[PDB]
């Protein structure tokens, strides 16, 4: 089973800033692309940003000039950094990523196969924009 | 952004009969090549979400087969032949065909 | 007559028809075997030429030596051996002592050659 | 007194082996390899001479065998290898009065190593076995076969064996030759006549006909283990054909190499077979049994049954026609008894062949387009006698499935190689003048 | 009352077919096995001897062609084949005013068969084809044949080779000046071994070839026939300088267990088009002499025009070279661009192609690996292969264009001075003899 | 003079240098070629030596016979044939019957050997 | 006056070289190429003859080595190669020395579209770390090895060399032959005596004993780089065997291809070793030093030391028997000093071996069922002299290797090929008449 | 006796054992090797009897010529050469004059052939 690690949580004052992070392990992951989505309190989910860690980036509507993102391969992790927080930013962050675990690595040219990985979901950061 | 709408907002049925739910999008989700990225998510209370169906109908390893879905163009829906106690939870609809992702507000499915 | 046409005929025809026989004595797998056969034939011809030359008869179809005949080798009259016998039967009968005749011919040839050399030396 | 003399070029010959060579006028047996044979060979007939012949211990048959297999391997070396053909084959049936043909599919490479393609091809049940719906090729667990290239053909161009200088080939032209023993009428020829290296079991195709009547030759008539050869004085025409119109489609197995697979079958599907008139066969068998009685005595009845048993090649008539290797069940023909309309031979096709009864050099003959139809001359047989008990007032015969040595010996029975000995000594009333 | 007499060893020779053997002082031809030749190639003149020489029907040309092909196929047999090179290549343009060199990235095996390795290699546009700013490409030899690569340990220096006739045969050398193709040679000599012939490889021109001792000559079966090529020999060679200041980097990749592959790495410095230089005044003078001889053959007051190739495959419509490891391909249209009636230098653009089929065969190509540093290919032209069109009834003006297609013409221009003859030392004549019994 | 030096000179002068001409008569790609060439040359030499031996010369470079020269073969007298005519055109002159000449030589040598053996046998 | 006389067949010879053909009576040393030998030895003694011999510059060893290399290649080529074996190996330490590693790796099966997990045991010398768990077969980064073809064996069958027609071989029958010098007693024979092609290093096994005393040979003792050969006057028995008897497993890597891997061990694992009688070895060394003192003088100290360094082939003793290739540490046999009941030598096994130290021509040795015992006796040695500028009166020697020609040079020193010159001239008072 | 049965003996007696020496004169890689050795020996034997043929001793072992002996080559007494010196040392003594002897022998033989041809022409 593939696992996900959530880090970088904390408390931020109105208009402050912090550093986010996430990681994964337990498999090869092959062509894996990380995502970032948050669920507002009492309201549905909402896309935050995007990082194609292994293999192009994409930012949401209200994150321009406020969030800068990075990738990692030796650890397969990604480094997120935000600035200019707002009251609406208070939401739980879940490390979203489209998993693609390879299987039975082709030792010749007649066995190549891929397990069709799963979209791992992060536990939650619960970032609050307050004192 | 490609906003989408869900329906019904809330639902509740007793075990022993099938159930269905639909989620429409503002426009066609089919891309240029032809593939679709429609995903169905389930999030029980107290734990993160979990996927059940991928590309409108395909089923993810670990998901009960009783769960099935289909659709075309803009109309899509999920169909379950039998609802169990473990099925209780929040249901979501999602698509990643375009860069700006949109997720449904969320529907409640309670069981007696 | 054609080649080997006097095999069954009398000695008279065979004795006067040895010229034709004498003239008749002379993917990579094909080339290898053909070359081997050609070399074998050439070696056989050289061996025969050497055997005739050592007896002082090189280049001569018919040659007479100074070695007397033996009754043990042939206990039959000369007439039938010539006009009433083929080369096949003759060789079959002489095969018993065909190996010792070569040694005697060689010894006689060497002796006469040394004698001739001495005679020329004295003169 | 008398004196010895030395004679050069005397006519003498003796039994001895020698490295013979070919002579002839896109083929396994390269015609250009053989030296151009004389358009009008000179055959010299002897007189007052006799010679002993032994067509059994003769070495020309061994040389023929060695040369044939050597040329076979040489011809198959440049052709492409079918090593990647060993793949799991999910196969089904074809839809006919037969269900043997199979429509199989399998994954396979293409011009690009990384890329892969899915193709289908038809295969016969004689060279396909179930690995466990899933099938494979029997040759996979034996050795990788090499498909014969389309340019090279199996047509049997005649080959004229010839001896080198210093040797001669003795031809026994005496009629009703006993096979082994003195030959009162012999002849000498520089190079042998036309010999077609046709491969065939039980039945001999495109062979040589006798002179007077049907002849019988065997190492020992009293021995049952040894085979018995037969030669007909008249030919028995046989018509074999494949009514299925095959289609050939090329598949790029690899870079610069193509694979020829059976495209499909158009029209109705019928089993291959051979035709032979029963009247001619009846007369030929009557003469054969008469000749057999001549050796086994009078008042003796003979029976003709099918093959005793064994492998498919040794128990069935195998022959080639236009590149297709046939395997026909000759049980119907060898079914009769002698006391005091045309027949149809059920035949099957086999694409995987193991000629010469040796493993490690299997072949995968490619299909041929159109309808195959060839005529052949039946001139001899390879019979086998089973064990008896006091002769039981009757003897049973079956068609033997021996190797090709007997097949090639039936044509070279009247030939032998000898070494010339031009050295001779005889007495003469002469004295070398000093 | 005359009597016939038998003589042996008399001088009598007849033209016939035969096989020759090598002779010289590693290379693809593997001269190490050639029997060494004596340091004194003795030559004997033949006064009052005249013989008919027909170099067009000579057999030594076919012998040389077959022998060279056999050596080329034998030397490349032990070299590492590149059967796994046929894979999906994702190429992109290299960044520089040609837009031809491509940077391809592809997958490959390694010492271990259970794991792959990602590598890149530069390939010229002539070595790749589109199979439908990055796209998928495939090598031109995949759908034709998977060939090996020339081992770098072996060189392609056209070292000379001497042909010596076997025992019982002889070679007649025609030393007569101004001797055309087919005709009786007034002065002929005999030599046991031919002079050092360089088996050069080129198209439309002869490099490092023999030079005329008197003036430019023209050889052909009959110039009236357009189906026969025209051979030209220069009495004064013209220097030609080819080079490519690119400084390619060699990338050694072990495709298998001991199978080494030499790829084209990143280019150092700036990329410059491969060109060749040649003096203009010398070329003009040589062309003047050539047209003079052509007029003498076709008649006076005849207009001669030189045009470029009439199209076709890149092998025949270009100029082939062999130096440094790779095979250049220059566009000679800049030379045959003048008409003749009554410090300057010229630059010839050239391209590079690793996969070649110079022997015009189908099913066996050759992969030429690159080399380090700049390459200075210094040589001099010695002959030309020209072809002329029918011209219809118009005979006042004639046009000549570069030929090519038959590789035998390259060596034929060097073997026209020799011929093979079978010695017949047996003869009979009458005399007053009579044997004594 | 060197090998073939007297090719253009008259046959009279060229006959003085016949021995030089007679002496000059004597990994796998080149090996097979060299072996084939050597075998062919050896076979040619053996064939020529065999012809000389069967004709009675048996090594003698300058050997004559007892076969008259028929005028039909050539209507030219010995005058210009041995003064200025070379060997090339001469070969051409008899190139139409050399086979007949060889045949006559053979038969004549065979008959001479038979007669010699008979005469020697009488005495 | 006097005149020159021509003599043919004169018995005159000169030094030269020629291609000698093999001749002998399931072995890589003999095939159909070698013709049968003459049972009767045609040896002829030469009285009043004295010819110089030089066994160092002789070309006999060169031709022998070339022919043997050709035979080795021609023997390993006819069957399967191990190119796909170069894959990653997962090994775990064994538990009932500590050398054998139980390695497991993926490998295809009969069908090229499937895989079969197999395991085999490989010695530490045949594998190398990629990490502590992953392993790779040695020499995979240089070339692909070939397995010893099972049909043929490595039995050192005797080989007899016979010169062709026109040449002759002179045999030095005189005793006390010091290698380079005149031989008063010479004999000629068209075929040399039996020669053992057994491959070995440092020590010479299954050779020819001396005449009456220990022999010492070298180009010129006043040197260090050049090796020194020593031949014993008596045989020294030596035993070698591994108590572990491996189990062969039939694993198929392709169609008609299969390699024999080492299976599980039965019983306890014990390192291989060799035994030699201490008394015999001591006596042999005493005789060797006694003979060496003749050239190096008396009252000298002679010491023996093991190999200095280098690869395992030159620093260890090799063997060839039963298909198993050994590499023993003979430091115990060269660890003695001289003034004025058994010995055991540890040994190791190795499959991948570079026989003729040719880079890119590795060969794989498959195991053999049951224990293997190779009884033999030593006959000579290959040492190397080392020392200073005579500052001390102590001489030290070390075993040598690498020069495979030196191994067989101690056996061909008794023969020399020569070219006969049957043409000769002499003066005589003879004049030819008309 | 045998091959080289008297090589070391006196030259005079060793000259009587020349016939034994004369008689003793006669996969793909191994095949070509054996063929190479065989053709080499055959070629040497043809070159030898070709050198004998060009001289006046064709097909003969012991034979003298008309070339006078020169004291420069050797001035030793006839007693020791035929009874003391052997063939080995004698051959080593004139190892440099071998070519001159062959050349002079050839010239003398050619002159003799021309002389006898002219004599028999008018005879
Ligand atoms: C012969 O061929 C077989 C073919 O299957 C090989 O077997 C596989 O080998 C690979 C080698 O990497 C194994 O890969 C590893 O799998 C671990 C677990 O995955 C299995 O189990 C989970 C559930 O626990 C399943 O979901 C999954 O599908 C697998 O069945 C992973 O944890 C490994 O990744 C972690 O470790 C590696 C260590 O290098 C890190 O690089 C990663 O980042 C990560 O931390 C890894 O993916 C695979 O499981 C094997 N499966 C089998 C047995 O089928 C053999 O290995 C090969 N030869 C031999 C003998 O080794
Ligand atoms: C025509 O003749 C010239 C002169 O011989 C040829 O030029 C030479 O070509 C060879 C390659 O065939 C060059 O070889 C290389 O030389 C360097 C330096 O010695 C060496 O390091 C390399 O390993 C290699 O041997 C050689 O330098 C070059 N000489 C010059 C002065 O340019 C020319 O190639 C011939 N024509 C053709 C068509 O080959
Ligand atoms: C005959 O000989 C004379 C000289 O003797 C010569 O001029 C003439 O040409 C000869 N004629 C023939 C036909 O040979
Ligand atoms: C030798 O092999 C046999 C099986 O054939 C086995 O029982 C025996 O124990 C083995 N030898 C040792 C020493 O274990």
């Amino acid at each position: 089973e593939v696992q996900v690690v959530e880090s970088g949580g904390g408390l931020v004052q109105p208009g402050g800033s912090l550093r986010l992070s996430c990681a994964a392990s337990g498999f090869t992951f092959s062509h894996v692309w990380m995502n970032w989505v948050r669920q507002a309190p009492g309201k549905g989910l909402e896309w935050v940003a995007r990082i194609k860690t292994k293999g192009g980036a994409h930012y949401a509507a209200s994150v321009k000039d406020r969030f800068s993102v990075s990738r990692d391969e030796a650890k397969n992790t990604a480094y997120l950094q935000m600035n200019s927080l707002k009251i609406e930013d208070t939401a739980v962050y879940h490390c979203k990523v489209d998993g693609s675990i390879v299987v039975d690595e082709g030792f010749d040219y007649y066995i190549d196969a891929i397990e069709k990985g799963f979209v791992v979901w992060g536990p939650g950061v619960q970032v609050t924009v307050s004192s | 952004d490609v906003v989408m709408t869900q329906s019904p907002l809330s639902l509740s049925i007793t075990p022993g009969q099938p159930a269905s739910i639909s989620c429409r999008s503002i426009q066609s989700l089919l891309d240029s090549n032809g593939k679709t990225f429609l995903s169905w998510y389930q999030q029980k209370p107290g734990r993160p979400p979990r996927r059940l169906i991928y590309e409108v109908s395909n089923r993810d390893s670990g998901v009960p087969d009783r769960i099935s879905g289909s659709g075309a163009g803009t109309d899509f829906t999920l169909k379950i032949s039998r609802v169990e106690a473990e099925d209780v939870g929040i249901y979501y609809c999602g698509q990643d065909s375009f860069f700006p992702f949109t997720f449904g507000p969320g529907t409640k499915l309670d069981i007696k | 007559l054609g080649f080997l046409g006097a095999a069954g005929s009398t000695m008279g025809a065979a004795s006067m028809t040895l010229t034709v026989q004498a003239r008749n004595l002379l993917l990579t797998v094909w080339g290898i075997k053909q070359l081997q056969a050609r070399v074998l034939a050439v070696e056989r011809y050289l061996r025969d030429q050497q055997l005739l030359g050592i007896w002082g008869c090189s280049g001569k179809l018919i040659c007479c030596t100074n070695v007397p005949w033996n009754s043990s080798w042939s206990n039959r009259n000369l007439s039938e051996i010539w006009d009433n016998m083929t080369w096949l039967q003759w060789d079959k009968e002489i095969s018993n002592y065909t190996q010792i005749i070569y040694g005697l011919l060689e010894e006689s040839q060497n002796q006469q050659e040394k004698n001739e050399q001495d005679l020329l030396a004295l003169d | 007194n008398l004196w010895v003399t030395v004679y050069y070029g005397v006519p003498v010959w003796k039994d001895a082996e020698t490295t013979l060579f070919c002579a002839s006028d896109h083929n396994v047996w390269a015609t250009h390899a053989c030296v151009p044979t004389d358009p009008n060979p000179q055959e010299i007939h002897l007189e007052n001479v006799t010679e002993e012949f032994n067509m059994w211990k003769n070495n020309m048959v061994e040389q023929m065998h060695t040369d044939i297999i050597s040329l076979w391997d040489q011809s198959l070396k440049p052709c492409v290898k079918l090593t990647p053909l060993c793949v799991t084959l999910q196969c089904t049936n074809v839809t006919d009065m037969r269900g043997e043909l199979k429509n199989c599919s399998f994954n396979m490479t293409t011009e690009l190593r990384d890329k892969k393609q899915k193709v289908y091809s038809l295969f016969y049940r004689l060279d396909v076995v179930q690995i466990n719906k899933e099938y494979r090729l029997i040759n996979c667990n034996t050795s990788a076969c090499t498909q014969a290239c389309p340019k090279v053909s199996f047509e049997p161009i005649p080959i004229h064996y010839c001896a080198p200088a210093g040797f001669a080939i003795l031809k026994c032209k005496d009629k009703k030759f006993n096979g082994t023993g003195p030959c009162p009428s012999v002849s000498t020829v520089q190079c042998t006549h036309g010999i077609k290296p046709v491969v065939s079991t039980q039945l001999l195709l495109n062979g040589s006909l006798a002179e007077e009547e049907v002849m019988i030759r065997s190492e020992n008539i009293t021995n049952n283990a040894k085979n018995i050869l037969v030669q007909f004085n008249t030919p028995v025409q046989i018509n074999c054909t494949r009514p299925n119109n095959n289609t050939r489609k090329s598949i790029r197995i690899g870079p610069g190499q193509a694979f020829y697979a059976t495209g499909d079958i158009i029209g109705d599907i019928r089993q291959a077979h051979c035709n032979v008139s029963k009247a001619t066969w009846n007369e030929t068998l009557g003469k054969v049994v008469k000749q057999l009685r001549k050796h086994f005595g009078n008042n003796t009845i003979i029976r003709f049954a099918n093959s005793s048993g064994g492998d498919l090649e040794v128990t069935t008539h195998s022959f080639n026609c236009g590149g297709e290797f046939f395997y026909c069940n000759t049980s119907g023909l060898f079914n009769s008894t002698w006391i005091s309309d045309s027949i149809t031979l059920p035949c099957r096709i086999k694409q995987i062949i193991n000629m010469w009864q040796r493993i490690g050099q299997c072949m995968y003959a490619p299909p041929i387009q159109g309808v195959i139809r060839c005529v052949s001359n039946i001139t001899g047989l390879i019979l086998t006698r089973d064990g008896g008990s006091t002769n039981s007032t009757t003897e049973t015969f079956r068609p033997g499935g021996g190797d090709m040595r007997d097949n090639w010996r039936s044509e070279l029975y009247k030939y032998k190689v000898v070494k010339i000995e031009p050295l001779g000594v005889a007495p003469t009333r002469c004295k070398r003048r000093v």
